[PDB]
């Protein structure tokens, strides 16, 4: 017999039981272990699976514009952006009274609406798309785009297009199409869009697809760029005077590198924006020229890796290429790994260096951008360390890595994990104890005892790059130093950018910052503790010395052995999301916090309060809660409904996963198999049986349940605080 | 064939078959008692067995098991002829403890060896050395 | 509930549809799936 | 201005393309 | 249904068969060990996974290991 | 919840001052029946008004009030390790700590082990209810000492 | 022979049957489709059938006479839709028992159980009431037809 679904499991599709449902949702994706997968097919069906993600994108980018452009306030945004709010898309909701359509008629909309917190306008506008009909074509192209990706995904199932093993294991090729082409061709075509578009609509020149032909984005063609005269291209940037959208103020250039902020929009100018695009351009394109192909000539990565033999380490990076290159989890970590940290970096620098115009007035945007990217990097981290841990545990070979560097990493595993709990426990120790010792200290009423110690290596490394507040003198804050006397066009204006207290360029710090970046160390290198000793445990330890036999997740290895609960890596995983959880509660509440501040000019509350942990919980969580947690009360309703209903949504899914996390499973078996005799015994009911028998979540199923409860939970709520608090405040 | 022996004094519960032993499969034990004792139920409670033969249907094969190590640790005169079989909705009775008239407990020869591997624990082969088959280090 | 952009009768009869049409039919075709050949 | 009323019942006739093209690559990679 | 497997650092003291509540396992014959005698897996379809043949085992880790393979109204421990 | 409905409804329709008229004014003005109702009255109008007093004790004699509050708040965090989490990632944490004091020869005799699966639940409990119970100990006392 | 790109195959396998495999004749989404319509869904009795095919005719019936019909500019163009759907449903109701009357008097076959005599009258009977009453159900939205539009935008909160 068999239950047909799932097909790719003949031992869940014999499953009589619920479980065999939910398995079945639980291990689509992992095709390695489909029934008779083989690495041909896995690999075609990832190459089909990446073209529908693709098309996934643009159809939800294609809903964004469309939504933007269809229920939006887009032109009537860029008449006064500083003042109209912009709107994310029509609300339509027939469970709404008449005070809910009142509160959510907002920002000049004739019907209730939610105001976009996303920054996509301000995006489109330094874009230069400036009418709703732009939006409205790139909406369709975009649907157009997902119909090609999705057309070749289907033709590249076929036996007439498949590629085949060999033609996936072309690192060489790979990289080169991918760093000249797929990077630096993309960064040349933004910067001619720049060129061609953004720029001639910042200073109020019109360049459409009816037009673009004709009109020159500059006075000289290409003969300055054929022949070599490029400072034509620099001509007159636009002065400290330029009004945006206008023509007062504007030039001709088309590549400058003056640095700083735009003086109305208070972001990048455009035309260095333009300039670094086509910097990294010609960057891409020469990296993309190291690895041999068809021609001979060229790199081959196998022979770099095996060269790198040394003394101490043993065989170095030798195979390496066949390691990386046949484990498509060591792949994934790679590019989650890179792709987290690079994440978090955009959210850095977004904040602090802005590039889309009026995106640093919009607090709320901002504050929205810093926490969604972050939590994406947190996520990505996460995910790179489990997959790393799921080559340890299913693609790891010791004979060919015999004496590398990974086997070595293994070698010391002891090591580097216990050097790793030392760091944490110090650094958890010391914090805690400090932050504990203000505490006490301002409670008793005696404030000057508080153990501030000034973030000095900071300040000094914010005075590196031009800061005199805190009269350092050193390097680009020195004027007598050699490095600020360079000549650089970009001196002046970083200058000017980063010794102006005005936006949020090198913020100032205090001992509360020392303190609370001490506390992300923490978090960082517990988390990062959890994540490591999990993939090197994974192949095995002293309790399960052969935990590879059992692969990457299982429930454990029972009570025998002292017990063994959460011995999987994949258990590892789950307990690093608490962790990577909390890291970024740390990072949002600080960031949060300090912006609150900056933006109110109410610097003195986070640099005098964030020293004590009580200052966190009263003026912090409790103050900015006051005006979420009244978007509706006995009163009525405010503009906050939906951010309070959320905000009690998500402490409500929050406890719902405490539920699946403390409580496990045995008891819910015996209590589901009391509720089974009474329906087998209730009459009228008894006509009714269940296809598949009742039984209660897996050991591991619950894990996951009752952490995707409490990430539902933490994300939503503190979402919510962050948009309703913002957005009542306005910064 | 036909099982035989007197249903244990019982005053019955909810704790008993269910519609799995006759649309499924079933239990039955057997065993045969020095006098009329007082045994708990594996279901909750507590019965009376007969002297002589004692006939039980139970709905689970760990419950046979359970009544079985309780017969044989827990009286005075221990009952260790007790007997289980599976018992199908055609039917059909199929012979289960002790599977060649020994417990398995002590050796008794005419068994076959399965499941033994002639390797060491730490002898099994590398999972990337089998990957992409249906085999795991504990199966070749 | 109303709209002053244009085709304000479409969410009027779509939002029913991706609410309760769309659900109900793809779960009632993923239950039978679920539960095929026996 | 303001997307036209018959503007946006044009966008869903587009639509259609993805749909149908996504339902076959689902039905493809179900295979 | 569930897999267990027996090596040769089997000491033959019958204690995981002592510990089996679904009666999975067997003492048969052997010539390696002074107890002149291995533990078998005869009846893994009635295996549930409970790991006590694995507790009662006394080898520097265990001679007998469980893997929880694919669940059915007898490794389930279902009596619906 | 029994607790909190005792001291909100006490506070509501109850406790309070009566001047010489006859009319009684309450601890805060009958908000108990308008508020009571929702979830979101009990997290406005009872848990964030009421631990004002809490929050903004320090500098006065109920600081240790305060601290106490914050004090059943980390013992509440710190249970969560124990409740969620399993024996073998900390004995296999415990091994590697193990080897470290090897390398040194600081290996105690009695060979350190983690919490058994029983003794983490009761500590992860204990700590639970000691948190949980010390926060709303903190909280009543601080309000119920400032409300005159 | 890495030639079979061909859509249109022959029809079941049988080139010699008056029918070719299309994309519109035998594709899997017609094939799903047009199956597990009610005529054809498989695990349905006659009677549920009938129900279901007179549910979506009657329902669609009231359309042309209301909006073009003669009553259509009078105060009864929901009634007199209703009245023309009424009759022409039973004129079909007629029209089906007729065939079965007629094509099931001989041997009862075994095959499906809509192709006899007792089931044919069934699917008559189904197709009636469902019919009566999606006609019926169409007329009764469209005769109140604000308090639907109240409903789906909220205006009666
Ligand atoms: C120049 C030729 C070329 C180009 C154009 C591509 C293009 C692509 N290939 Mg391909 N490929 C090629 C040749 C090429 N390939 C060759 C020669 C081989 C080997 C024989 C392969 C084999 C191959 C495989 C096996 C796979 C791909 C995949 C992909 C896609 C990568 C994933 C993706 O879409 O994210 C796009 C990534 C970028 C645009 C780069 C972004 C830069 C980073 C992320 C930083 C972001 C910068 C900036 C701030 C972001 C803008 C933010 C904005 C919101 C403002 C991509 C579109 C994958 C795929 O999806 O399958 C379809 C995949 O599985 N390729
Ligand atoms: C960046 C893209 C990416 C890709 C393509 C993969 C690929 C894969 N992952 Mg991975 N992973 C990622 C990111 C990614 N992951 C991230 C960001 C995390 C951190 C949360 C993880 C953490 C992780 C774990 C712990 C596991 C996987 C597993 C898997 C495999 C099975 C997926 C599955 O069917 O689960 C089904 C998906 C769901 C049920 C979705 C439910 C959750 C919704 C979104 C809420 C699969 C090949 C599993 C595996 O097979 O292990 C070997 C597994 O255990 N991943
Ligand atoms: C506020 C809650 C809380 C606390 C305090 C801890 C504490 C700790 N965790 Mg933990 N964790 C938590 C939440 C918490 N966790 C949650 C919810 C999860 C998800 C289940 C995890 C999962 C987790 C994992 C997977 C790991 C940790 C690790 C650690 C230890 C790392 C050392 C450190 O961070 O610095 C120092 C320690 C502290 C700051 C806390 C102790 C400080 C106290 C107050 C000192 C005083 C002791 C006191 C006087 C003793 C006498 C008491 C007497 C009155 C009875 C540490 C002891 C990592 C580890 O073990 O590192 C080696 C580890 O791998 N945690
Ligand atoms: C992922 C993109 C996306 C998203 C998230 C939304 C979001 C929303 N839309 Mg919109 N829509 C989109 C694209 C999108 N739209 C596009 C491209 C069009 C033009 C064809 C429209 C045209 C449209 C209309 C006419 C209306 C909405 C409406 C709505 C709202 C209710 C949904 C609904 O009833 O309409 C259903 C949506 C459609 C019929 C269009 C199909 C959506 C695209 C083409 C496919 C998306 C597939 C994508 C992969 C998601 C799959 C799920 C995922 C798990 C894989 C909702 C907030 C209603 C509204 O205004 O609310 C007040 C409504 O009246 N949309
Ligand atoms: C010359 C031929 C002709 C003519 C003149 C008409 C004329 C008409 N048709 Mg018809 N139609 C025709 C042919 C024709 N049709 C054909 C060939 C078909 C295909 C077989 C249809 C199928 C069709 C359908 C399905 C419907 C109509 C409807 C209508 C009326 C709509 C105008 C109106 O009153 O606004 C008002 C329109 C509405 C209020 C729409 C009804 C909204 C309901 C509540 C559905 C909500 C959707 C959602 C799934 C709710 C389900 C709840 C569930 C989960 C419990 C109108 C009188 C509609 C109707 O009968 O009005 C009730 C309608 O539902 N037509
Ligand atoms: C020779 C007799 C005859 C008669 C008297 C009529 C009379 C009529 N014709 Mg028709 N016509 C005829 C022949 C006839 N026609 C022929 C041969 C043709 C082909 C060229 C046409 C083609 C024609 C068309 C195309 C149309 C008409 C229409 C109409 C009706 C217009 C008014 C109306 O609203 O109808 C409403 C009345 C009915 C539909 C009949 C219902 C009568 C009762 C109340 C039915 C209730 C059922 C009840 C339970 C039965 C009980 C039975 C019991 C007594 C035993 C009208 C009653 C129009 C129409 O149908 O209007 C809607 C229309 O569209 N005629
Ligand atoms: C800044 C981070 C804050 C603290 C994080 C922890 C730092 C770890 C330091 C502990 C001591 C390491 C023991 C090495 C053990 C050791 O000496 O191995 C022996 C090894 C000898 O290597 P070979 O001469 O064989 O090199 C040939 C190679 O091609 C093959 O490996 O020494 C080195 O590799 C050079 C110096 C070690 C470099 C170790 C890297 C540590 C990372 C430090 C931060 C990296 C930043 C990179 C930015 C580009
Ligand atoms: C343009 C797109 C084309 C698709 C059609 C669109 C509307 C038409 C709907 C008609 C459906 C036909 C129903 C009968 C179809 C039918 O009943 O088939 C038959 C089958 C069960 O019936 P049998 O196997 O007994 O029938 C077999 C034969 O009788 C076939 O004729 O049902 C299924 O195969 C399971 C359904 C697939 C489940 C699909 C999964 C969907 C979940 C994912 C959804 C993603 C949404 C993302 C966007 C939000
Ligand atoms: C003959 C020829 C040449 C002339 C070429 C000519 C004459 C024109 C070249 C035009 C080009 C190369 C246009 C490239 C256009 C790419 C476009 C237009 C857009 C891509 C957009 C994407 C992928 C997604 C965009 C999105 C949408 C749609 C939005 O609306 C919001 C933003 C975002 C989400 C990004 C020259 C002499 C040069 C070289 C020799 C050959
Ligand atoms: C487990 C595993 C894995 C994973 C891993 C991981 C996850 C890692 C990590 C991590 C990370 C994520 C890392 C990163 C890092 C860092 C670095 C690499 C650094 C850099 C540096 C530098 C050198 C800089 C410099 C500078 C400065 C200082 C400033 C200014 C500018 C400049 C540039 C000058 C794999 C799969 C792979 C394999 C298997 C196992
Ligand atoms: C889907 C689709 C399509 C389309 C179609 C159309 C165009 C139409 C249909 C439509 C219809 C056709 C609908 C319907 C509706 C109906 C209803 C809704 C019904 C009803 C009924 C009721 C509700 C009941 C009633 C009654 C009775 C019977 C009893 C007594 C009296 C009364 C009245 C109560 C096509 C094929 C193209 C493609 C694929 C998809
Ligand atoms: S408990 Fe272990 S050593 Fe003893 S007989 Fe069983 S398998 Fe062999
Ligand atoms: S897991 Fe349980 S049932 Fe299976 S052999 Fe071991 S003790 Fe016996
Ligand atoms: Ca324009
Ligand atoms: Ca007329
Ligand atoms: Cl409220």
């Amino acid at each position: 017999m068999a239950t047909k679904f799932p097909k790719f499991s003949q031992d869940l599709a014999q499953d009589p039981t619920t479980r065999r449902i939910w398995y079945g949702i639980a291990t689509a994706h992992d095709f390695e272990t489909h029934d008779g997968m083989t690495e041909e097919n896995l690999y075609q069906k990832i190459f089909a699976s990446h073209f529908g993600h693709i098309a996934i994108i643009f159809l939800w980018t294609s809903g964004t514009l469309f939504h933007v452009a269809w229920q939006g306030n887009f032109e009537q945004w860029i008449k006064d952006p500083l003042n109209i709010r912009p709107i994310a898309h029509a609300i339509w909701d027939p469970h709404f009274g008449e005070g809910a359509v009142n509160a959510f008629t907002q920002a000049g909309a004739s019907n209730p609406v939610n105001i976009a917190y996303s920054g996509v306008y301000h995006w489109f506008y330094t874009i230069g798309m400036t009418t709703n009909q732009e939006l409205y074509s790139g909406a369709v192209f975009l649907l157009v785009l997902a119909s090609l990706f999705l057309f070749a995904g289907w033709l590249h199932l076929q036996p007439k297009f498949r590629p085949s093993l060999a033609w996936f294991k072309n690192a060489e090729s790979r990289l080169n199409h991918h760093l000249a082409g797929l990077f630096g061709v993309s960064s040349l075509a933004w910067a001619g869009h720049l060129v061609h578009v953004a720029i001639p609509e910042a200073r109020g020149q019109h360049v459409g697809w009816d037009n673009f032909l004709s009109t020159p984005p500059h006075p000289a063609g290409l003969m300055p760029f054929f022949t070599g005269n490029w400072g034509v291209y620099a001509a007159d940037p636009d002065t400290a005077g330029h009004i945006f959208g206008t023509s007062e103020g504007a030039g001709t250039a088309i590549l400058t590198f003056l640095g700083g902020f735009h003086p109305q929009t208070e972001s990048l100018w455009l035309t260095d924006i333009a300039h670094h695009h086509l910097a990294i351009a010609v960057i891409f394109i020469i990296a993309g020229h190291m690895y041999r192909t068809n021609w001979g000539i060229g790199h081959s990565i196998k022979e770099i890796l095996n060269a790198h033999k040394g003394p101490l380490t043993g065989a170095g990076h030798t195979n390496l290429y066949d390691t990386i290159n046949n484990s498509l989890h060591f792949q994934l970590g790679l590019a989650l790994a890179s792709l987290g940290v690079i994440t978090s970096l955009v959210a850095q620098h977004m904040y602090s260096l802005p590039s889309y115009a009026f995106i640093a007035q919009d607090h709320t945007t901002q504050a929205a951008l810093y926490t969604h990217h972050q939590y994406i990097a947190g996520f990505l981290m996460v995910g790179a360390f489990a997959h790393g841990a799921i080559f340890f545990v299913r693609d790891y070979d010791p004979v060919a890595n015999k004496d590398n560097v990974l086997a070595r990493m293994l070698e010391h595993k002891e090591a580097l994990i216990s050097h790793l709990s030392w760091v944490s426990l110090f650094l958890g120790f010391h914090t805690l104890g400090l932050y504990v010792h203000n505490d006490v200290v301002v409670a008793f009423g005696t404030p000057e005892k508080q153990i501030l110690i000034e973030p000095v290596f900071a300040q000094w490394i914010q005075a590196t790059s031009g800061k005199a507040l805190y009269g350092f003198d050193v390097l680009l804050s020195n004027p007598d130093s050699i490095a600020s006397t360079t000549g650089a066009a970009w001196l002046p204006g970083w200058l000017d950018a980063i010794n102006s207290g005005t936006n949020s360029l090198f913020l100032t710090i205090g001992p509360g910052d020392f303190l609370v970046h001490h506390a992300i160390a923490l978090g960082l290198h517990t988390t990062a503790l959890i994540l490591i000793k999990g993939a090197l445990d994974a192949r095995g330890s002293k309790l399960m010395p052969d935990k590879k036999d059992f692969g990457y997740s299982f429930p454990c290895d029972g009570p025998g052995r002292g017990g063994t609960c959460d011995i999987s890596a994949w258990d590892a995983f789950y307990l690093a999301m608490f962790w990577m959880l909390n890291t970024l509660g740390w990072l949002t509440f600080y960031w949060h916090w300090k912006h609150l501040g900056v933006w109110s000019g109410n610097v003195a509350q986070f640099n005098e309060n964030s020293t004590y942990l009580m200052g966190w919980f009263r003026d912090y969580l409790w103050a900015n809660s006051a005006q979420l947690i009244n978007g509706y009360n006995p009163y009525g309703v405010n503009n906050l409904s939906v951010w309070a209903w959320m905000f009690l949504f998500g402490h409500l899914v929050w406890a719902t996963g405490f539920m699946f996390l403390i409580s496990w499973r045995g008891y819910w078996q015996e209590l589901i198999e009391t509720i089974v005799w009474a329906h087998e015994r209730t009459p009228l009911a008894n006509l009714v049986r269940w296809k598949d028998k009742p039984v209660a979540l897996s050991i591991v199923q619950a894990r996951l349940v009752g952490l995707a409860h409490f990430t539902v939970g933490y994300v939503l709520t503190y979402a919510a605080f962050l948009i309703a608090s913002t957005a009542g405040k306005f910064g | 064939t036909e099982l035989s022996g007197q249903p244990p004094k019982f005053g019955g519960s909810t704790g008993g078959l269910l519609s799995k032993a006759n649309r499924e499969e079933k239990y039955a034990i057997t065993w045969t008692s020095a006098s009329e004792q007082v045994f708990e139920m594996p279901t909750g409670g507590a019965a009376i067995m007969n002297e002589g033969e004692n006939l039980l249907y139970l709905a689970r094969k760990e419950q046979c098991l359970a009544l079985g190590t309780q017969l044989r640790t827990k009286f005075k005169p221990k009952i260790q002829d007790y007997k289980i079989y599976r018992v199908y909705p055609s039917g059909e009775v199929q012979y289960l403890h002790p599977a060649d008239g020994v417990f398995p407990e002590k050796v008794n020869e005419g068994r076959e060896a399965q499941g033994t591997k002639t390797r060491r624990i730490g002898q099994n082969p590398e999972p990337v050395t089998i990957k992409f088959s249906g085999k795991a280090p504990y199966e070749v | 509930m109303d709209g002053s952009y244009a085709a304000s009768y479409l969410p009027w009869i779509l939002i029913p549809m991706v609410g309760w049409l769309f659900p109900a039919v793809t779960m009632g075709l993923l239950f039978i799936h679920i539960e095929s050949e026996g | 201005m303001a997307l036209s009323d018959t503007q946006i019942l044009a966008a869903l006739v587009v639509a259609l393309l993805p749909a149908f093209l996504a339902f076959r690559l689902s039905t493809e990679l179900y295979k | 249904s569930h897999s267990v497997k027996i090596y040769d650092t089997c000491i033959g003291c019958t204690q995981c068969v002592r510990a089996c509540p679904l009666d999975v396992l067997e003492m048969v014959p052997w010539d390696g060990c002074k107890a002149a005698q291995i533990a078998s897996s005869p009846r893994t379809e009635d295996c549930v996974g409970c790991k006590r043949c694995e507790t009662a085992c006394p080898t520097d880790f265990l001679s007998i290991r469980v893997y929880l393979g694919a669940e059915t109204t007898r490794s389930m421990g279902l009596a619906y | 919840i029994v607790i909190f409905h005792f001291s909100w409804k006490m506070q509501s329709d109850v406790w309070g001052t009566v001047s010489p008229d006859g009319s009684v004014t309450h601890v805060t003005l009958g908000n108990f029946a308008q508020s009571a109702i929702t979830i979101n009255g009990w997290l406005r109008d009872f848990l964030w008004a009421q631990a004002a007093n809490v929050i903004n004790s320090y500098g006065s004699a109920l600081s240790a009030y305060g601290i106490m509050f914050l004090a059943g708040h980390f013992v509440f965090a710190f249970s969560l390790m124990f409740l969620f989490s399993g024996r073998g990632y900390w004995q296999e944490l415990i091994e590697s700590i193990v080897w470290a004091h090897n390398k040194l020869n600081v290996a105690p005799a009695i060979q350190p082990r983690a919490l058994s699966i029983i003794q983490g639940r009761a500590v992860g409990v204990a700590h639970y209810l000691l948190g949980g119970i010390v926060t709303t100990w903190a909280f009543f006392l601080a309000r119920s000492l400032s409300i005159g | 022979m890495a030639e079979s790109n061909q859509v249109v195959q022959a029809y079941n396998g049988d080139p010699f049957v008056g029918h070719l495999s299309t994309p519109i004749s035998d594709s899997a989404f017609t094939r799903t489709f047009i199956g597990n319509l009610p005529a054809y869904r498989k695990g349905l009795s006659p009677i549920l059938r009938g129900l279901e095919v007179g549910m979506a005719h009657g329902y669609f019936l009231i359309g042309p006479w209301t909006l073009l019909g003669p009553l259509r500019d009078s105060e009864y163009q929901y009634i007199g839709g209703l009245i023309g759907a009424l009759a022409l449903i039973l004129v079909a109701t007629a029209a089906l028992s007729s065939y079965g009357l007629v094509t099931f008097q001989g041997e009862q076959g075994s095959g499906d159980t809509l192709q006899t005599a007792d089931g044919w009258s069934q699917f008559a009977a189904g197709f009636f009431v469902g019919g009566m009453g999606g006609a019926f159900v169409a007329y009764f939205l469209l005769e109140n037809l604000s308090v639907v539009d109240g409903i789906f935008r909220g205006l009666f909160n």
